């Protein structure tokens, strides 16, 4: 089937300049216009450009002109985009779609790559227990980290029902999540909760026992 | 100098009487006297014996009086100043019938007299083309006689179908001096043409457009025991449809030269302008010269529609009449007596030989004139040369031949082809199809840089045409004739399937695929999966191209079912769109109206001289027994299976054989869209 | 630019359910109008093209309709694979232009939430910060407020809200709220309170904790 294969996650710092690609599979690629699409939260969908592979014609949004470049190897059948001078407001999730020749329609889209523009740098998670002074919540407290994700598992998956765990809010520069457990009262003091928190970004784990607080 | 003006009626003469004593009261000279005829053509020849001076007359009747009598006019009426010298003919029915222009068949009609301009010429002009009516033999009257099923036709009296001609015709108080072209007969002229659609004797009748609001309004003669209005009345449009007598601008049959005072040429001219003027000038007073209705008539010595008399400088039949009334005249009007005995037809093979041979037979035993002759020439091309040289008269050509014969042979149609309307493989149109996008939408103008889907390397279609086109509108402008290096700059991309290639562009063959295997890239045979009009059509639907020029019925036999191929198994129709050369975007559907060119059905050329009237006469009258393929009359003349070939003197596709109507000469036969392009590719 | 414009940004519904997104033009884009479905994995398909014509592979459940402006989208027997965004977009005229989104989320039961408090852990105090976590979950409708008190003293600064969407089982939401401060900010006040409202809450639910208790 047709099917287009995007680049992974793209971590850069402001300023800096990156290229997605988009690898394209199952088709002529010669023959269709490739898409490209921003999408960050509470903004839409917007349609970035344009290019059609054979002869490299391009069309791109006004308000985009100058950040946007487009490129496509024939003989790959990969499109490229680079954006110049990256910002905050640069960090979104980018799409590549195919438009079938008729009525402006996107049948095929890409996975989508995440862009992600930040100054920080590689720092690992402090993880903090949460313990209290019927049924008994516990958590644990990730503050500090960069860049994301962090994965979060009570007793190292075992305890898997009851778990909420939050997406990240950028305190500063780093990120910082919460996760909470849930367990029947007889269970948490007398057989033990753990909390693993892993940040491959970083190579680091740790696991923290959550214990009733001393008086 | 007295002047004796030539009456044709009692009313005529008293107003002509009243006039003459009128003129002198006011010291007019010279002196004006009114000599009394039976009619105006008994008095032509009274002018012509001397014993008259001048007269009043209708175009038909100045045509005949020029020619066998040689008057000449001499004075012409302006009846507006904004018709001026001139009127329009008009048809005009009851609003209680259904008659439109073209459905006049065994239709009882009105005449205001023989080779008479609203009443016969114009009417029988126009219907030889484009109301269908076909003289063989050049009998014209044979023709008329057996189309409407009654007619009052004043002056048809000696003739051989009086019978018919004159049966709608009364006249007089008595019953006497029918069918005369006399006022004496109740319906002649304008006003008696009228009167016999309104008295319920005839159905049609054929009349200028001013003679509704003349005898209608309360503006009827008195001694017609009637008041009709003008609203129970209508005309019928070249179109097809019936207006109201109001916008007869629009709904006309033609515009035709005034009537004119006809004087012998040995007479003076200036003398009867000058006696006129004096009169006309003073009188708008003491005498209404254009008002006749205190003598109980309408139209006497001068039309009263007529508002100034006006001089005319080249005093001559030819010159007074427009060069267009003449042409229509030597057509429709020929010596059923001094035509060709026989027409030669121009043959190509010896099965050809044989069925035009077995034509000539047919043709014969059925006394169909004239008489058919075979020739045979070795080419298409060698039997133009033959039918100018005055060897061969006749011959079918293709719209490449058409061209070729009337541009440099100067032959034009006599006749064409006509093939069923199913049928597409002989004359259909050229269409450029694209993908139904908006948001990427263009004009065959905003053709450059566009990839483009052509049949082949000389198709018709897919090729001549579109680039012919291209190159005539001004955007392929080709150096030293270098016509594929042009194109392929044009379009960034291009499948033009070719075989024997030597200097071949990249971007010609850049968009081909070939086998299935992907091999035999851009080759001129079904090989190449990109090739013909279905395979350039799926280039399209494939994205590979972005315009594919194909034939209109490309689209429809490639979508909605009608091919199970995977590529083309579940297309739609409506996902594509015609560019027409105006600029506008169309249905596929709607190819008639937004096409790069039709190619032409075939047409028999024959030379200027000869009378084309008589070629289409014989052929609808030979189809009228021969053309069915069915027929029971033993020849076929559009089949070939009792002969050792195809498509002899005809495809045998035709259906029937058609007039040229007003495509009278090559280029309005191929088009103008056609021979642009055709044109546009000789440079 | 083509601006187009959709109604809600976030519609709630049952299986079995007839439901209407729908969209709108800043001018007249004669029917070209497509219709796209987003998953929470980002996953991108299309529905509908040219207002009404279904995509190949698209169940019939999904039907197409407008004309000028004002076109829709309707899913017929709604099941559990539909609960995802869904954007329009206009083909038009250049650019491309889509609609802000309209997430179709399951109803359910309204329920409240089980709020937690917590102190900041000794390990946070010896590391010089102190930050202190209160939960509220399994809740719906989604909408809530978190007021935190300090001594009975309102409190608005250190405060930062963190909401997940529909669990995968229950189809309710949770939200944590933690209030982030000094070490020393901490140990100069004594009782803590986050206090929740939502619509089954017709008062407050308020869980506090005393610094000087265990
Ligand atoms: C026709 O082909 C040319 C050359 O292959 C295309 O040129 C490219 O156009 C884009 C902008 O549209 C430029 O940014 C590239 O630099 C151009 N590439 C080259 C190699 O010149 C052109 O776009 C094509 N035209 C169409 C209508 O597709
Ligand atoms: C003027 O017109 C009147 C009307 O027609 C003419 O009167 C007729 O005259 C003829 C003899 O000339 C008579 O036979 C008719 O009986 C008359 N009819 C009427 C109604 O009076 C008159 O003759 C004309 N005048 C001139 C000078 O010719
Ligand atoms: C019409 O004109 C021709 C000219 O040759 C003439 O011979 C013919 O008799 C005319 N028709 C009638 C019936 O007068
Ligand atoms: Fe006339
Ligand atoms: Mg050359
Ligand atoms: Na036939």
């Amino acid at each position: 089937q047709v099917q287009l294969q995007q680049s992974g996650a793209e971590l850069m710092k402001p300023g800096a300049s990156v290229k997605i690609s988009c690898k394209a599979t199952g088709y002529t690629f010669s023959n269709y216009r490739i898409e490209w699409i921003k999408q960050r939260p509470g903004h839409g969908l917007e349609w970035i450009g344009e290019i059609l592979p054979r002869g490299g014609n391009t069309n791109y949004n006004e308000k985009f002109k100058g950040k946007a470049t487009f490129t496509a190897d024939t003989s790959s059948n990969t499109a490229y985009m680079q954006l110049t001078s990256l910002t905050s407001e640069d960090s979104a999730v980018y799409y590549c779609a195919r438009d079938d020749g008729y009525y402006g329609r996107f049948a095929y889209w890409g996975q989508g790559t995440l862009v992600t523009v930040s100054a920080a740098k590689t720092t690992p998670p402090s993880v903090y227990p949460l313990a209290p002074g019927s049924m008994v919540t516990l958590g644990c407290l990730v503050k500090g980290y960069f860049p994301e994700p962090v994965t979060v598992t009570w007793n190292s998956g075992s305890l898997s029902s009851g778990v909420h765990t939050f997406p990240a809010v950028l305190q500063s520069d780093l990120y910082t999540l919460s996760s909470s457990v849930t367990v029947p009262s007889s269970t948490w003091p007398s057989e033990t909760v753990t909390c693993n928190v892993a940040h491959p970004a970083s190579s680091t784990k740790v696991d923290k026992k959550i214990v009733p607080r001393d008086c | 100098m007295e002047v004796r003006w030539c009456a044709t009626s009692d009313p005529e003469q008293h107003k002509c009487g009243n006039m003459s004593e009128a003129f002198r009261e006011a010291g007019i000279q010279p002196s004006l006297l009114c000599v009394r005829g039976t009619s105006a053509d008994h008095c032509v020849q009274l002018i012509a014996a001397q014993e008259a001076d001048a007269i009043t007359l209708d175009g038909g009747a100045i045509y005949e009086a020029g020619k066998e009598h040689g008057l000449k006019p001499v004075v012409g009426e302006v009846y507006d100043q904004e018709v001026g010298t001139s009127y329009y003919a008009v048809a005009v029915v009851r609003r209680s019938s259904h008659v439109t222009i073209d459905t006049l068949k065994g239709v009882k009609s009105c005449h205001t007299g023989i080779n008479r301009t609203v009443g016969w010429n114009v009417p029988v002009g126009y219907l030889v083309e484009s109301g269908r009516l076909s003289v063989m033999g050049c009998d014209v009257l044979k023709a008329v006689s057996d189309y409407f099923g009654g007619s009052c036709v004043p002056g048809a009296g000696e003739t051989s179908y009086s019978e018919s001609l004159c049966r709608l015709c009364r006249g007089d108080s008595s019953g006497e001096g029918v069918c005369d072209k006399s006022p004496l007969e109740r319906y002649y002229d304008y006003s008696g043409a009228f009167r016999c659609l309104a008295e319920g004797a005839g159905d049609v009748a054929f009349v200028k457009h001013s003679t509704v609001l003349e005898n209608t309004d309360g503006k009827t003669l008195p001694s017609w025991g009637q008041a009709l209005l003008s609203q129970d009345f209508e005309l019928l449009c070249r179109d097809g449809s019936r207006a109201d007598v109001t916008e007869w601008r629009q709904c006309h049959l033609a515009r035709v030269p005034a009537h004119a005072v006809v004087v012998r040429a040995d007479t003076d001219g200036g003398l009867i302008f000058r006696l006129l003027n004096e009169g006309q000038r003073l009188f708008s007073s003491s005498f209404q010269m254009f008002s006749s209705e205190a003598y109980g008539q309408k139209d006497l010595l001068f039309k009263d529609s007529t508002s100034e008399l006006v001089p005319i400088a080249t005093q001559t039949y030819e010159a007074w009449l427009g060069h267009e009334y003449l042409h229509a005249m030597k057509g429709l009007l020929c010596d059923p007596n001094r035509l060709p005995p026989y027409l030669r037809w121009c043959v190509l093979s010896t099965p050809e030989i044989q069925k035009c041979g077995d034509m000539a037979v047919a043709f014969r035993r059925q006394r169909l004139k004239p008489e058919i002759q075979c020739v045979s020439a070795k080419s298409p091309q060698h039997c133009m040369e033959r039918i100018q040289a005055e060897q061969v008269d006749a011959v079918t050509l293709s719209g490449e031949d058409i061209y070729t014969a009337g541009k440099t042979y100067g032959l034009v149609p006599a006749a064409g082809e006509h093939y069923a309307p199913e049928d597409s493989s002989n004359s259909y149109y050229v269409v450029a199809v694209v993908r139904r996008d908006s948001s990427h939408a263009f004009t065959l103008d905003e053709l450059r840089g566009k990839r483009s889907c052509h049949a082949g390397f000389g198709s018709p279609a897919g090729w001549d045409v579109p680039v012919g086109a291209l190159i005539q509108r001004g955007f392929i402008r080709p150096k030293d004739c270098d016509v594929l290096t042009a194109v392929s700059e044009f379009f960034n991309a291009s499948c033009v399937p070719v075989n024997n290639p030597k200097n071949y562009p990249s971007s010609l063959c850049a968009l081909c695929v070939g086998d299935e295997q992907g091999r035999n890239k851009c080759v001129g045979n079904s090989q190449e999966r990109y090739y013909g009009y279905r395979g350039a059509f799926r280039c399209l639907v494939e994205n590979a191209g972005d315009v594919a020029f194909v034939r209109h019925t490309t689209v429809f036999d490639n979508t909605n079912g009608h091919n199970s191929e995977p590529w083309a198994a579940e297309l739609r129709s409506e996902d594509y769109e015609l560019l027409c050369p105006n600029g506008a975007r169309a249905e596929v559907s709607q190819f008639a109206a937004c096409n790069l060119a039709q190619i032409p059905p075939h047409a028999v050329m024959v030379r200027p001289d000869t009378n084309i009237f008589t070629v289409y006469g014989l052929l609808d009258k030979a189809q009228d027994l021969f053309g069915d393929d069915h027929n029971k009359n033993g020849f076929k003349m559009f089949d070939s299976s009792n002969y050792h070939g195809q498509d002899l003197l005809f495809k045998d596709a035709t259906v029937r054989a058609v007039p040229v109507g007003e495509k009278t000469t090559y280029r309005g036969w191929l088009g103008l869209d056609y021979v642009a392009a055709l044109e546009g590719m000789s440079s | 630019d083509i601006q187009m414009t959709q109604t809600t940004s976030s519609l709630s519904a049952s299986l079995g359910d007839r439901v209407t997104i729908s969209c709108r033009a800043s001018q007249d884009i004669s029917n070209y109008l497509n219709w796209y479905q987003q998953k929470p994995d980002g996953t991108v398909k299309l529905l509908i093209f040219y207002t009404s014509r279904l995509h190949s592979g698209v169940p019939s459940r999904f039907s197409g309709s407008g004309s000028g402006t004002d076109y829709s989208l309707t899913i017929s027997n709604l099941e559990q694979e539909d609960f995802a965004t869904y954007f329009c977009q206009q083909g038009n005229t250049l650019p491309p232009t889509f609609g802000g989104g309209t997430k179709l989320e399951i109803k359910r039961a309204d329920a409240a939430p089980t709020v937690s408090i917590f102190p900041p852990s000794s390990e946070q105090l010896t590391s010089g910060g102190a930050s202190v976590v209160c939960f509220l979950n399994n809740f719906y409708p989604k909408d809530i407020n978190v007021k935190w008190k300090i001594d009975g003293s309102e409190r608005q600064n250190g405060v930062l809200n963190s909401w997940t969407d529909q669990d995968s089982k229950d189809s309710t939401y949770s939200m944590s709220s933690t209030l982030t401060l000094t070490k020393d900010e901490y140990e100069r006040h004594n009782s803590y309170t986050c206090e929740a409202t939502h619509k089954t809450s017709t008062s407050p639910i308020v869980k506090s904790f005393n610094r000087n208790e265990c």
